[PDB]
């Protein structure tokens, strides 16, 4: 499991055909395996902080 | 304007199939 | 532009830079058709519409 | 600025013949003339082109 | 000068047209659509951008709304019969105030004495300009977006002849020889 911080509306950044400096420099997701991205919003009941 | 005389008559003798 | 009266040009003869493109931009969401952004930055193409 | 709109209809002649748009073109002049002349309500208008 | 009604013609452009020149290399018209003038009903009329093609050899092309002057024998006169050409696009204006043009380029092409072909077509990129072995290849393109539904061919005084084909979507094969030119085709549906 990889996991971080990240804008729901710039889900299209973090994106398969893409290749912008959120892909080049920071995550690039391999699809040599199985996988699967999951973005949702996580309440501070649950005990996430930023 | 210029002035045409326009006699669209003379145009057909001079038709050729291609 | 509007819908009903869109603007198109044609794009020939040139070097283009689609990081300028992207860079001015927010993107929503891309829907691409046999090509993808990575690949519509470095290609060659007969013309860019 | 200005306003932006879209072309909700467009049929003509004697059976309604709907000036749809083919792929990769655009609404033709007719449409367009008629569109900007058209209220904002959604309402239609008639002319003749 | 001595002309024939050709200004009062509006053809269907359809997919395309080529046209084998054989030399005054023609004059054309094309538009989106195509009718009458309002003040003396005479056939010849293009509304909004009219694309002018008017050779002088080097092509003036032209996108621009044309707005017929009302002077004697103009197309916004009583009087008026018909507009010819005797550069062309000088002679247009004669005729025609030529407003809000977008487009305007002057192709020299160096074409010779022998036999010449020339074509246009239209798609999404464009109208497309093909000329002249006689097979047609592609010059120049035309950022017209505007579907052109009518050409006209515009009448010229100083003899001389062109033809003016339609274009089809037909299947051909098509013979390419050493030096890379297509010396035959076959139009497959024509005969057995
Ligand atoms: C393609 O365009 C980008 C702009 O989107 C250019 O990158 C910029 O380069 C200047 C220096 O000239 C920097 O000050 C900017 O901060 C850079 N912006 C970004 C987003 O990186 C890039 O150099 C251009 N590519 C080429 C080959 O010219
Ligand atoms: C396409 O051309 C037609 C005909 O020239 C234009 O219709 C005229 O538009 C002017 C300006 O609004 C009016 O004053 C005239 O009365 C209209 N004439 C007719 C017969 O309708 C039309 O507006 C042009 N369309 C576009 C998109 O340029
Ligand atoms: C979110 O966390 C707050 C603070 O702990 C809590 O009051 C609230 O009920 C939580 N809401 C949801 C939808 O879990
Ligand atoms: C052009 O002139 C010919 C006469 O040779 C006539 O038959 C034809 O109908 C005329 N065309 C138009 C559009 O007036
Ligand atoms: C032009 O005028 C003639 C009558 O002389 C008419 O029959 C024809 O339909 C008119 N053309 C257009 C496009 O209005
Ligand atoms: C030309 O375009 C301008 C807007 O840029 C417009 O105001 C004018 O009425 C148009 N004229 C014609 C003949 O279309
Ligand atoms: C045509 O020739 C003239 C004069 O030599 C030149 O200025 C112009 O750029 C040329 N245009 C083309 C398309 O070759
Ligand atoms: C083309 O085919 C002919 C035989 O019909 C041959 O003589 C000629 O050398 C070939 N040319 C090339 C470039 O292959």
């Amino acid at each position: 499991v990889d996991w971080f911080a990240f804008p729901y509306a710039w889900k299209s950044y973090l994106a398969i055909g893409s290749a912008d400096r959120i892909v080049r420099f920071n995550y690039n997701q391999d699809y040599s395996n199985p996988s699967c991205r999951i973005h949702s919003k996580v309440n501070s009941s649950v005990g996430i902080s930023y | 304007c210029p002035q045409v005389d326009m006699q669209p008559s003379y145009f057909i003798k001079h038709n050729w199939p291609e | 532009p509007t819908i009903m009266q869109y603007k198109r040009q044609v794009f020939t003869r040139c070097n283009y830079n689609l990081t300028l493109l992207l860079s001015l931009v927010q993107v929503d969401e891309f829907v691409c058709d046999k090509i993808t952004p990575e690949a519509l930055a470095t290609g060659c193409y007969s013309s860019l519409t | 600025s200005g306003l932006y709109s879209y072309i909700t209809n467009c049929n003509y002649g004697g059976f309604n013949k709907d000036d749809v748009v083919k792929p990769g073109g655009r609404a033709s002049q007719p449409c367009v003339t008629g569109a900007l002349n058209s209220p904002t309500n959604g309402q239609v208008w008639s002319f003749n082109f | 000068a001595f002309i024939s009604n050709y200004s009062y013609y509006g053809n269907p452009f359809g997919d395309g047209i080529v046209i084998r020149i054989g030399k005054i290399y023609p004059a054309l018209m094309l538009g989106s659509s195509f009718g009458n003038f309002s003040v003396n009903n005479k056939s010849g009329a293009y509304f909004n951008h009219t694309l002018l093609i008017l050779p002088s050899t080097v092509f003036q092309v032209a996108y621009c709304l044309l707005q017929p002057r009302t002077d004697s024998y103009c197309p916004g006169n009583a009087n008026y019969v018909s507009y010819a050409l005797i550069n062309g696009l000088e002679d247009i204006k004669k005729y025609f105030n030529l407003v809000n043009c977008t487009y305007f380029e002057e192709f020299n092409v160096t074409a010779d004495e022998r036999a010449e072909w020339f074509g246009i077509t239209q798609d999404s990129q464009g109208v497309h300009l093909y000329t002249s072995s006689n097979n047609l290849f592609l010059f120049a393109s035309v950022p017209i977006y505007d579907k052109i539904n009518y050409y006209t061919v515009i009448p010229r005084s100083i003899w001389a002849a062109f033809y003016v084909y339609p274009l089809h979507q037909l299947s051909y094969l098509l013979n390419f020889d050493v030096n890379g030119y297509i010396t035959q085709a076959a139009d497959c549906g024509y005969n057995d």
